């Protein structure tokens, strides 16, 4: 044996339950949050459904310069009305 | 049909020569004393 | 709140995790059908 | 929808429900 | 002159420095403190 | 063993095999010309690869002329 | 030349195969 | 000939979406890997029974009823390399496992093709993202549609007179 | 606060799962 | 005493996840590199890089998510947080496909430190470093075919994208523009994993069938002791069995496992020389013989000739949503198609 | 002269011999198609 | 007795045979160089550097010699297109003749130190064991190595005392051998700086003699000694191979992005230039300031040097071979003869039209014409019942401006259909294809191939050094683990760290 008390004594000890029935949920629910106010997206820099493309375009903003291409990006975005 | 003209040397090279050299040391290795 | 081991039995454990589990992947396959990536 | 669900847990908590009650009354288990 | 990317360079060698500088303090504390047995 | 006259004469050069200096000697030293030669790799990596953009450092067949 | 060669090659093949059978060394328990 | 095989497959029934076609592939990567595995951990503990001008192999003599290397060093060196319990102390349950796992996989395999030859075929996500307007955003599975129909637009290109391949 | 290198090794792991999953679980109800 | 020594004895202490000097690199690296993976096909786009969804925030599925290579116009920029493309702008760097460079550099130095690993435990337990030396696969197929590919490629966009669906693609981009099942060192490759799974199963298989019997039960896994000194099955038995069934049989059973490690690992290494000369186009795409009679001769067809139009097709069907960057118009007129399809 | 301590006699066994002259021919057999192109 | 595998073992303690192995090796090695030299010599055509340059010949050495400043021969001719020079000795065929001597020599040498390997210098004067001090030699093959990078540096390139180094303009037009003084700015890291080459000889070379110095002087830290295994020789092999792997990846990497060392005249053009259709833009570049001084088209296109067009032309690019498709670039595509001049395609219209180019990756490429916007205007269609675009109905024509065709139109479909075809392979040539019985296929440059070969050797080189840097670190232990092995280290929770039998 390592030194370290066996998983199977954690996580079926009482303490275990009460730490983890706070602390599973509260990870999930910040997780589902992430999402559901939508900052995940702003995060990422990931489009959201509507954001794919301005109104008439079928145009991919594919970016074709290296050193400007943070610029390239921000002016994709900003053609987005 | 238009084969590269070195193939078969190359082949047959390819072949005798590793070959060869596993046949001196298995003979080679029979014929020390037991 | 004791770390007295064994306290709840490691099958019940395994189980309820086990239906967890169960019910996230289900999730994930709704959501194949759902919203985005549903091709609808 | 949510009374497919509710059928669900329902249905799937009573295996695990025989082995707990046996288990408790120290049945044949 | 110091350009964008030689400051850009720069901050990553920090970085790196700061990392490693941190693991390294951190590992040699924890050893300190916590020593094998042996006489 | 044979001796020779080169032999000789270049004997001192192999005669202290296996002789070291006490303990950790020069390595703190060593350690400090190997971070060192780290960063100047890293250097003329990032300039290579255009990561790292100097001014009069075109680095382009069009470097000189 | 060529289709000599390959069959040739696996001629050599199935020859080697019939003597690492027949002729192998004999496994020996000591 | 194979390669022709293989190639129309893909076209016709996306197999590399096919989870069975994926089982086989974690079949014989995983095969491959625990054989490597196996192979070298035997070899790093084998016990010493001979010189360093001579082949190790001549330590083992066929038919001798001792072990030829050390199961517990093996064991106390792969159970720390992952952690105790990733590493099999007993051989009988490692060997089964040997067996199994590339077994299993190839089934799997087997059955993805002789299913994919009723036409039950990959995943396909062809334009299964669309954004709020309704314009397809393509995702890999798309690129991989674009590689599977210049194979088949192009496969037997004499041998179709009407616009489906439905065998 | 005593910790060991196997707890932290679980957490560095687990603690993001839990966060990523609950997220993955919201995405099933985007709509575009 | 002495402050390395101290640090020697705590790294090396015998705990649940053993550490060492390798862990300093290992464990971070690994972590980020695995961490890279899942935060990036979790949240990520590659929209900029490549015109694609490629996470589950856009609707993908774990098939189809992957982390994204780079754009071309990126070339081999190793694309740091702070370089001069994203300038220390975390959204920008991911919509540029910063993520990339990230788990493929972290990956690469978490493979080495893996391999140190193997070394470290392996001296430390005492026994020959056999393991980190088969490890010595792994890595020459990920640097061959993540590092030296792209690198001799235009730029890391052509690298492979982290992705079950993306790696299919880069499979198929290999097939139509490389010829890459042609290539004697991928089929060498093929024969090292094929061989290699053969040799996992028949070895298995074997053992578990030449079993003595060291108990009274029907499962048999319990009469086994780790302690023991005699082997649990019969060598002799099971050498007697091969060599009335196939011809050959394994007699000692050093050269046996030796074998298990040669087998696969040399097949991955060849596969990596192969991928190497596909770093410079370098293919086996043609025989010239078979060209030349073709080109002359209408009627010869072969199945050589008959994989080439599949590529021809690939590439003209794949290359225009494939390789955005190249802005390939290919009117409907001049597209490859056999009869009716 | 006084003879090179340092000498050592080389095996190949028959088993050996079988398995290089398959690697070799196999090889050969894989590889000539390319080599006659 | 020994497997196959192990046979070269019997020099590990034996330092007198091991340098004649070495010095084997040596002659093997300066033998293949006079051999490959004097073969390629046998086979080299001087007569047209500008369009059959050694690098369309499948010379691999030649460009060696050329780099470091032989560039003549005895027969009167130089590489530059020079006739009636004098290169003294040090002409191709003197490095030639120089090599095959030192092989013999080099040869006579290792007989003498294989016959009387018995020599006291290689026994330690305590022990008597054969013994070599490695960190000591160490620091004096170090200081050698030093003094000689120094020289090369200080007296060769600069021309102080040598020819200098090959350099050429940004287009690989002019190139020659010549004097290069040290960079000592920020642009010395610039890797397509020669000054900078010349300064790294320099500088590294000083650094090479004080660290040689070094080491000749200061014995290795006893902890250092021990970690590292200094007492065994394969320690120096392990860690010789890593050197020698990161250099071997190093020398792929420049030969294929371009550098000073790897000028395009002595091995090619690279693939990237193709990419960025970087002569593309200088040959428009240069019409265009033609035709704003007034030149007519002709003109414009004619003044074109016929070396700065080949260039621009995909046959050049070393990313178009095949691992199987061997020799030179001639035995493809055929010997250059001459530019047929730049070709301007037209619709019944006027208006001018652009065929694109193939990108190196694809073996074979669609046919098709855009105007300056890039829509499509005309094309080759592989169906015809639904065809818009053909060449036909399009009225498509091609005029030539420079080279063989200058001044000339065509207009029959066919013609016009066949160099639309060349067309995307960049620049049009007229080529030979019958000397050689060329095949038309695509073959790399001595720039691919010896990408290829280094790269390889360098990943295989990383098997070498994990393979000895364990046999140096396990030697205790390779020929089998400890037969009575305490099972209580393996064991867990019976010491407290690992392998240390003092922490139970
Ligand atoms: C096994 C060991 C296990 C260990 C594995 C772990 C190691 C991980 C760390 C390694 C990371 C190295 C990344 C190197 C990035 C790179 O190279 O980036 C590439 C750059 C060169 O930049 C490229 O250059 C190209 C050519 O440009 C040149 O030519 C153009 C056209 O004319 C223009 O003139 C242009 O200005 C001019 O610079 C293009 O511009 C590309 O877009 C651009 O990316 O080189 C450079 O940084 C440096 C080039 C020299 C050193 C290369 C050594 C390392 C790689 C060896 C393999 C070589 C691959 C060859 C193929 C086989
Ligand atoms: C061992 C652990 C480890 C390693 C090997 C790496 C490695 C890497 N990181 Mg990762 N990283 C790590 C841990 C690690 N990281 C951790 C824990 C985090 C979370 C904070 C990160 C977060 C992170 C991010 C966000 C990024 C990286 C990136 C990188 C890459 C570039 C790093 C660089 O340029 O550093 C430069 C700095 C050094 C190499 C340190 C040099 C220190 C020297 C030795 C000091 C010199 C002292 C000298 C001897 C003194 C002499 C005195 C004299 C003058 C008298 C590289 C692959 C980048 C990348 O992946 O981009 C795609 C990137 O964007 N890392
Ligand atoms: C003012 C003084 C001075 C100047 C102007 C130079 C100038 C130069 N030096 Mg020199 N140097 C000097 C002093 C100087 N040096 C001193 C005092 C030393 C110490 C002895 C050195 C030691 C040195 C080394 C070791 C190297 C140079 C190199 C160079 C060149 C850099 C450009 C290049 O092509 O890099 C190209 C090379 C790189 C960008 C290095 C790549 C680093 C890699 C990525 C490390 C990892 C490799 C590893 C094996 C894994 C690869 C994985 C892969 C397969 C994916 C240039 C000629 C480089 C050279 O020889 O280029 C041909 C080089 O490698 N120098
Ligand atoms: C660094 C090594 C190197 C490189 C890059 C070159 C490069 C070149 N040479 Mg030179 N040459 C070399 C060394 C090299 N040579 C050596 C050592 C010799 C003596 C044999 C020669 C003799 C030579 C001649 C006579 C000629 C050349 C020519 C050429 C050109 C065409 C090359 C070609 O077609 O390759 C073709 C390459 C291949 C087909 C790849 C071979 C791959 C092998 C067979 C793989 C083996 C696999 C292995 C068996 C698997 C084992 C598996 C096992 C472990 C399980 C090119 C410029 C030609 C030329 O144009 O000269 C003017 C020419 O006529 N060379
Ligand atoms: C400087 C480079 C170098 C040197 C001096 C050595 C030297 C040594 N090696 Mg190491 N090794 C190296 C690099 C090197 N190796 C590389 C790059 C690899 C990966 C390919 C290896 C992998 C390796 C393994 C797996 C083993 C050794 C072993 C040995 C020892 C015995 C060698 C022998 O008897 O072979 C005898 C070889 C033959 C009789 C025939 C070999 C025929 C080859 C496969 C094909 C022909 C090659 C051709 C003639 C040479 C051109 C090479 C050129 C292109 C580079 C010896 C100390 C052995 C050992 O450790 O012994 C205890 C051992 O098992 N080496
Ligand atoms: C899979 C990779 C790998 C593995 C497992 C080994 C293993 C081994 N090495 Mg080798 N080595 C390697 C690659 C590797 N090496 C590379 C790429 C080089 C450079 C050429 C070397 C150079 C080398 C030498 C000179 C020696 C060894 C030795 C050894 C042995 C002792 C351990 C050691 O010294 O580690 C070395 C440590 C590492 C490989 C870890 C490196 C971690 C670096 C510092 C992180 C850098 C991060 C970077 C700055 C981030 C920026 C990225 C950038 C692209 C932006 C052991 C057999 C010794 C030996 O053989 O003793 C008998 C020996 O003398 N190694
Ligand atoms: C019950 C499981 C259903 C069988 C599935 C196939 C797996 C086992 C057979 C492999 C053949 C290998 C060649 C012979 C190798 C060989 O000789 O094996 C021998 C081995 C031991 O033999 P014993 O005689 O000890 O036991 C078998 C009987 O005698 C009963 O005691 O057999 C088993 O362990 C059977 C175990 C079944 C229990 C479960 C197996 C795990 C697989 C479960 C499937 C999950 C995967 C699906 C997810 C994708
Ligand atoms: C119904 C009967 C069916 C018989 C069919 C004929 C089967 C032929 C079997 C191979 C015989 C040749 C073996 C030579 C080599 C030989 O004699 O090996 C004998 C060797 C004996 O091993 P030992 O353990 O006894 O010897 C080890 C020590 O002596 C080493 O020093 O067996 C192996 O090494 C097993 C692994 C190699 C397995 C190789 C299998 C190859 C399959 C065929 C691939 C070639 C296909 C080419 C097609 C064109
Ligand atoms: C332990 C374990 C686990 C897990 C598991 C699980 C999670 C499970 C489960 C389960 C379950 C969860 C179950 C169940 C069940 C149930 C049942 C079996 C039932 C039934 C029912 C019925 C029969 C009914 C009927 C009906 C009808 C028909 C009509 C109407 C009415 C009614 C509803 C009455 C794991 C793997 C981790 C591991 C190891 C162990
Ligand atoms: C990148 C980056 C970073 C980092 C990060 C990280 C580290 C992360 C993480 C992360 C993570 C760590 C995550 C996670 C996750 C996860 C998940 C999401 C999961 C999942 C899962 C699942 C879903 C499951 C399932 C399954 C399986 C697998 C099999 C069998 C059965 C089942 C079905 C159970 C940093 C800051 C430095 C910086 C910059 C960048
Ligand atoms: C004795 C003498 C002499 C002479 C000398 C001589 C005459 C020599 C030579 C020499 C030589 C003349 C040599 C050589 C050599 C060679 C070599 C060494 C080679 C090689 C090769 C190789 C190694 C290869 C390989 C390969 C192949 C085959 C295929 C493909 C791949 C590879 C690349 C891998 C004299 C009178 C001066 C003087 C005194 C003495
Ligand atoms: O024959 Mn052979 O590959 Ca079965 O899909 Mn329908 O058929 Mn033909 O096409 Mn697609
Ligand atoms: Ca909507
Ligand atoms: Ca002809
Ligand atoms: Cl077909
Ligand atoms: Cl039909
Ligand atoms: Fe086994
Ligand atoms: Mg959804």
């Amino acid at each position: 044996t390592t030194g370290e008390r066996p998983f199977s004594d954690i996580i079926t000890s009482v303490r275990y339950w009460v730490i983890h029935s706070i602390t599973i949920p509260a990870l999930f629910i910040a997780g589902w949050l992430f999402v559901s106010t939508g900052l995940a997206y702003d995060v990422f820099g990931t489009p959201r459904p509507d954001s794919y493309y301005a109104q008439e375009q079928r145009s991919i903003p594919l970016v074709t310069d290296r050193f400007e291409a943070k610029q390239q990006v921000e002016t994709f975005l900003e053609q987005l009305k | 049909m238009e084969v590269n003209q070195l193939g078969l040397i190359a082949t047959a090279l390819f072949v005798l020569v590793p070959s060869v050299f596993l046949i001196i040391l298995y003979v080679q290795t029979e014929s020390q004393q037991k | 709140m004791m770390s007295e081991g064994g306290r709840i039995p490691l099958w019940i454990v395994a189980t309820v995790a086990g239906m967890g589990v169960i019910v996230i992947v289900g999730l994930f396959f709704y959501g194949a059908y759902a919203g985005l990536g549903s091709s609808l | 929808v949510i009374a497919q669900l509710t059928m669900i847990a329902m249905i799937g908590i009573a295996g695990p429900m025989i082995i707990f009650l046996l288990a408790v009354r120290r049945g044949n288990l | 002159t110091i350009t964008p990317s030689l400051k850009g360079f720069f901050i990553g060698l920090l970085s790196g420095a700061v990392v490693l500088g941190l693991t390294f303090a951190v590992l040699i504390a924890i050893s300190q403190i916590d020593k094998v047995q042996r006489s | 063993a044979r001796r020779t006259w080169l032999g000789d004469i270049l004997r001192p050069l192999n005669s202290e095999y296996g002789k070291v200096a006490p303990g950790w000697g020069t390595t703190p030293l060593m350690a400090v010309f190997m971070g060192l030669f780290l960063v100047f790799l890293l250097i003329i990596l990032e300039i290579y690869n255009s990561t790292l953009i100097l001014d009069g450092v075109n680095v382009s067949w069009k470097a000189l002329g | 030349m060529e289709t000599i060669t390959y069959v040739f090659i696996f001629a050599c093949i199935i020859a080697l195969f019939f003597f690492a059978i027949f002729f192998r060394e004999p496994p020996r328990i000591t | 000939g194979t390669f022709n095989f293989m190639i129309v497959f893909q076209a016709e029934h996306n197999i590399l979406m096919h989870p069975f076609h994926q089982l086989g592939v974690a079949g014989v990567f995983g095969g491959a890997l625990f054989c490597a595995m196996h192979g070298s951990l035997v070899t790093s503990s084998l016990i010493r029974e001979t010189t360093e001008t001579e082949s190790a192999n001549y330590g083992y003599k066929f038919g001798q009823e001792e072990e030829t290397y050390n199961i517990v060093a093996a064991h106390g060196y792969f159970g720390r390399l992952i952690f105790q319990y990733a590493s099999f102390n007993n051989s009988r349950s490692l060997h089964f496992f040997l067996a199994a796992w590339p077994v299993v996989g190839v089934w799997f395999a087997a059955l993805g093709i002789s299913t994919m030859a009723f036409n039950l075929n990959g995943f396909n996500f062809n334009h299964s993202v669309i954004d709020a307007k309704g314009n397809v955003i393509n995702t890999w599975a798309d690129i991989i549609n674009r590689a599977n129909l210049g194979m088949e637009v192009m496969h037997e290109r004499n041998a179709h007179n009407f616009p489906l391949d439905l065998a | 606060p005593i910790f060991t290198v196997r707890w932290v090794a679980v957490h560095t792991l687990a603690v993001p799962t839990i966060f990523f999953l609950g997220a993955i679980a919201a995405m099933q109800f985007i709509q575009r | 005493r002495g402050w390395f020594d101290i640090l020697d004895d705590w790294l090396k202490r015998d705990r649940f996840v053993f550490v060492g000097w390798s862990g300093i690199l290992l464990f971070p690296c690994a972590y980020l590199a695995l961490g890279g993976w899942l935060t990036g096909t979790t949240f990520v786009t590659s929209w900029y890089t490549h015109g694609l969804a490629s996470s589950y925030l856009e609707g993908c599925n774990f098939l189809t998510v992957a982390v994204s290579t780079p754009a071309n116009s990126m070339g081999h920029s190793l694309l740091l947080l702070w370089g001069p493309e994203a300038q220390g702008d975390f959204t920008r760097w991911c919509q540029l496909g910063g993520l990339w460079t990230f788990i493929a550099l972290h990956g690469a130095f978490g493979l080495i430190g893996f391999m140190l690993r193997q070394f470290e435990i392996a001296r430390l337990v005492g026994v020959r470093p056999y393991n980190a030396i088969a490890f010595s696969a792994p890595i020459a197929v990920f640097v061959s075919v993540f590092l030296i590919y792209p690198l001799g490629q235009s730029s890391w966009f052509f690298a492979p994208s982290f992705g079950v669906a993306a790696i299919f693609r880069f499979l198929l981009f290999f097939q139509g523009f490389h010829n890459w099942t042609l290539n004697p060192f991928h089929m060498m490759g093929v024969a090292g994993v094929l061989g290699g799974a053969l040799l996992c199963a028949i070895h298995g298989a074997t053992v578990e069938n030449t079993l003595f019997q060291d108990g009274e039960g029907a499962s048999t896994f319990r009469a086994f002791n780790p302690t023991q000194a005699e082997e649990t099955y019969s060598m002799v038995t099971a050498n007697r069995f091969w060599s009335q069934i196939f011809g050959i049989a394994f007699s000692n059973k050093r050269w046996l496992h030796f074998f298990m490690l040669f087998v696969p690992v040399t097949g991955l290494w060849m596969s990596a020389i192969g991928v190497v000369g596909l770093a410079l186009n370098l293919r086996s795409y043609d025989f010239i013989s078979q060209e030349i009679r073709a080109a002359e001769d209408p009627e010869f067809e072969t199945f050589y000739t008959k994989n080439l139009l599949l590529n021809e097709g690939i590439r003209a069907w794949m290359a225009p949503q494939d390789q955005p960057h190249e802005n390939f118009v290919f009117p409907e007129e001049v597209l490859p198609r056999g009869n009716a399809l | 002269m006084e003879p090179n301590p340092n000498r050592q006699p080389v095996e190949l066994n028959r088993t050996s011999l079988y398995l290089g002259l398959l690697l070799i021919l196999v090889l050969a057999l894989l590889f000539s198609s390319y080599f006659f192109n | 007795g020994l497997p196959w595998y192990r046979v070269h073992t019997v020099l590990i303690n034996d330092p007198g045979r091991l340098i004649a192995a070495h010095l084997m090796h040596t002659a093997l090695v300066a033998g293949w160089a006079g051999s490959m030299a004097l073969y390629e010599l046998a086979t080299f055509d001087p007569s047209d550097p500008v369009l059959n340059p050694m690098w369309r010949q499948g010379m691999f050495v030649l460009p060696f010699m050329a780099r470091l400043g032989v560039t003549g021969s005895w027969s009167g001719w130089s590489i530059t297109g020079e006739t009636g020079i004098d290169p003294g000795f040090w002409s191709f065929e003197g490095v030639a003749l120089a090599h095959i001597v030192l092989s013999g020599l080099l040869f006579l040498a290792a007989c003498w130190h294989w016959v009387y390997w018995d020599l006291e210098l290689f026994r330690d004067p305590r022990t008597g064991e054969p013994a070599l001090d490695l960190p000591k030699m160490f620091g004096i093959h170090l200081f050698l190595a030093g003094l000689l990078c120094f020289g090369f540096g200080a007296f060769h390139l600069t021309g102080l005392f040598g020819p200098g180094m090959w350099v050429s303009d940004p287009y690989g037009l002019t190139g020659s051998v010549q004097p290069v003084a040290p960079e000592w700015g920020p642009d010395g890291f610039n890797p397509y700086n020669p000054g900078g080459v010349v300064a790294h000889h320099i500088a590294a070379g000083i650094v090479g003699i004080i660290a040689g110095l070094f080491h000749i002087l200061v014995r290795p830290p006893q902890r250092l000694y021990k970690a590292l295994r200094m007492g065994n020789i394969e320690t120096v092999l392990s860690s010789s191979i890593a050197a020698v792997f990161f250099a071997a990846f190093v020398v792929a990497g420049t030969m294929w992005y371009g550098s000073a060392t790897t000028p395009i005249e002595l091995f090619g053009p690279t693939r990237y230039q193709w990419d960025s259709s970087y002569f593309q833009q200088e040959i428009n570049r240069r019409v265009q300031a033609s035709l704003a001084s007034g030149a007519t088209l002709e003109e414009a296109w004619s003044a074109i040097p016929e070396k700065l067009a080949f260039y621009d032309y995909i046959g050049n690019n070393p990313a178009k071979g095949g691992l199987f498709r061997t020799g030179p670039m001639n035995k493809g595509d055929g010997i250059a003869q001459a530019w047929k001049g730049h070709a301007v395609f037209r619709n019944k219209e006027g208006e001018e039209l652009f065929v694109r180019r193939m990108p190196a990756f694809f073996e074979s490429f669609p046919v098709i014409l855009t105007d300056k916007n890039g829509v499509v205007k005309a094309d080759i269609p592989f169906r015809r019942a639904e065809s818009k675009y053909s060449f036909e109905q399009q009225g498509v024509t091609v005029s030539f401006y420079g080279g063989e065709l200058n001044g000339q139109t065509f207009t029959d479909p066919p013609t016009v259909k066949s160099y639309a075809r060349k067309a995307i392979f960049g620049e049009i040539f007229e080529f030979d294809t019958e000397t050689l019985n060329s095949d038309g296929i695509f073959r790399t440059s001595p720039r691919g191939w010896f990408t290829f070969a280094h790269a390889v050797f360098a990943l295989l080189f990383f098997f070498g050094h994990i393979w000895h840097g364990a046999r140096t670190l396990f030697r205790d232990v390779f020929s089998g683990i400890d037969p009575e092995l305490s099972p209580e280290q393996v064991e867990w929770g019976f010491y407290q760290k690992v392998g240390d039998v003092t922490t139970r």
